[PDB]
């Protein structure tokens, strides 16, 4: 039998991304760059969108690392710019089937620094689709918006 | 077992007040220096105690302490009514810098009558009262009576303290910017404030 | 001793041990003691199997 | 035949000395009204890598 | 030696305290249900600690009280960190009313299973059903709108001592319930075979009852 993989991961108007897709790799994938590059964001994106509950999510540094702190913030909302945000995951089934899982993130107005998730997924798209194109419209000389 | 410093926190005498307090939903600001201390001493294993009961333990970064019921709250919740927000919104707005002048912190009920009059619109004052309810003098009257009504609602929770007499006279603690306004870099606290209200 | 009495009136469980007589309600709790010592014999036998 | 007298003369005659037992009331927690969510809508645009 | 649970607290009350059941039975106690024998788990727990639990509580100018009939219960002393309240006069009609059903064997057969009718139909046996309608009207005449009005609020209140825990409804049915000994506190006033004047007082004395 032929084990399931994750093709790609893709962000939308996350801190520092406007509109980025990485292609994972069949065995492993590595994140390279100076300290506050990003990666520890793109790892967040990755396991928001697997698993939406917003009661567990806790972002902590890597120092104070297993301590358990019941901070204030849980640092989410941070990595979040103003207006929509997406973070979506390409999974080929061991039926060779083309899934497309994610999740809507949206900053909440007001004093609190909430954030408001709605799941999906989409089934049967068609393989010469990129989420990245699915996800925004053309608007003006190659300069996209991106679309509720 | 016991965290040996939790055991030692919660056999404190201070602590059976202070829960009792909590769990009424009062909130904890410097004023208050002895529950402040103990809690600024022991947070680190009260909110782990609290945790117990789907209650989370937060410190504003104002400074004070209150408690935030998850939706599995062990604790029975309660809400405040529409014009109990109405009447907080608008202590936020009179902890203002010419106060310090206007008043030197102490208020009277008839500011806040007439500044809530003066400031909401006619419309949800009717939606307060009755909606049938018009202009008239003994919707005033029920109006101020509500008013009271809620204003010690609010001193329940330690939003405002009242003056040591019979008379209606108090002054506001830091704790009302609960109810305040989310602030953007350089925004101005009067207009935003004052957006929310309207 | 009146006083003990009194106290002790209040303290009856029941209508089966409502003899208003502390004393004669003690025979009646121990009745009641043997009945369910019996009971637990039968239950913990069933247990076994 | 010790209680139905007892307990039935008590129910029929209650109004000449009515009394109320006492109970733990613990006060509830109040929280914010929930207002309406207002979610940050801006129509954000970029150029696209 | 320093740094030592003895220090400041007994091991036991700190085990208690500790046990997963604590936050559950803290609550509701606080809240003023009764805990009787049917809801193992919480009955037992109770048993295994009941002194500890007991000077705890104590803490806060309130007793843990333990009924004969073997359910705990809240009673707040004057001084008491926590507030007290009291029963409604209907709440203690159904309540007598309730206690009587208990004691019957002539319904033993029923298995505790009672419908809200069969309540409805002992209450109105034996109190003066013209005279105890003028709590639900000031007009009742015996009108079938304000038999209606008074069954309805029998279903309310009946619904309020469901959760102060003196009696259970069923799983899928809700016309039907189920009894529990912490009813027998509605017979407070005459358990003991004495003067009722005298019993009232005492009662008044230990905090038990309030008149109205
Ligand atoms: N919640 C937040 N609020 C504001 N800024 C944040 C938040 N989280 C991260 N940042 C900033 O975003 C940038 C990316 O941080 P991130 O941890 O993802 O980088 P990194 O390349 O993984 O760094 P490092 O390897 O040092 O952990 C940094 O400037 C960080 O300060
Ligand atoms: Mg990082």
């Amino acid at each position: 039998i032929e084990r399931g993989k994750f093709r790609s991961l893709t962000l939308v108007n996350w801190n520092g991304f406007f509109a980025r897709t990485f292609d994972l790799d069949e065995l492993v994938t590595t994140l390279s760059g100076g300290n506050g590059a990003g990666k520890s964001t793109t790892m967040a994106a990755f396991v928001t969108a697997l698993i939406p509950d917003l009661t567990l999510l806790h972002f902590r540094n890597t120092t104070e690392a297993g301590a358990t702190s019941g901070s204030r913030d849980k640092g989410l909302h941070g990595k979040l710019r103003a207006g929509v945000c997406y973070s979506t995951l390409d999974v080929i089934n061991s039926r060779h089937q083309r899934v497309v899982v994610g999740v809507r993130l949206q900053q909440v107005a007001g004093r609190d620094r909430k954030v408001d998730i709605k799941p999906f997924m989409i089934q049967g798209l068609p393989t010469a689709i990129q989420p990245t194109q699915l996800l925004t419209e053309n608007v003006g000389e190659r300069q996209a918006r991106v679309l509720p | 077992f016991m965290p040996v410093k939790l055991a030692q926190a919660l056999a404190n005498s201070l602590f059976p007040e202070l829960d009792s307090q909590l769990r009424a939903g009062r909130h904890i600001g410097i004023d208050d220096l002895d529950n402040h201390a103990f809690l600024m001493d022991f947070q680190e294993q009260l909110e782990e105690f609290y945790a117990r009961y789907n209650v989370e333990l937060i410190r504003a970064p104002e400074g004070f302490f209150y408690l935030r019921p998850r939706s599995t709250t062990l604790i029975p919740r309660s809400v405040l009514s529409e014009l109990d927000m109405m009447v907080g919104k608008i202590l936020c707005y009179l902890y203002l810098s010419p106060e310090r002048l206007a008043n030197q912190g102490i208020f009277t009920s008839q500011e806040l009558y007439e500044e809530l009059i003066s400031l909401a619109d006619e419309g949800k004052l009717m939606k307060f009262v009755n909606q049938r309810s018009s202009g008239s003098d003994l919707d005033k009257q029920k109006l101020q009576e509500k008013v009271r009504t809620t204003l010690n609602r609010l001193r329940r929770l330690g939003m405002v303290y009242f003056l040591p007499n019979n008379n209606n006279k108090f002054t506001i603690t830091e704790a009302v910017f609960r109810f305040g306004a989310d602030v953007r870099s350089g925004d101005d606290p009067r207009e935003i404030q004052l957006r929310m209200i309207r | 001793f009146i006083a003990v009495y009194q106290h002790l009136r209040e303290r009856i469980r029941q209508d089966i041990i409502r003899t208003d007589d502390p004393v004669d309600a003690i025979e009646q709790m121990e009745i009641e003691l043997a009945r369910l010592t019996e009971e637990l014999t039968a239950r913990e036998q069933k247990l076994a199997i | 035949r010790i209680f139905s007298q007892r307990l039935r003369q008590s129910v029929q005659h209650y109004f000449d000395n009515p009394w109320t037992l006492t109970v733990a009331n613990a006060e509830r927690l109040l929280d914010m009204r929930d207002e309406e969510l207002a979610l940050r809508n801006e129509e954000v645009t970029g150029e696209l890598p």
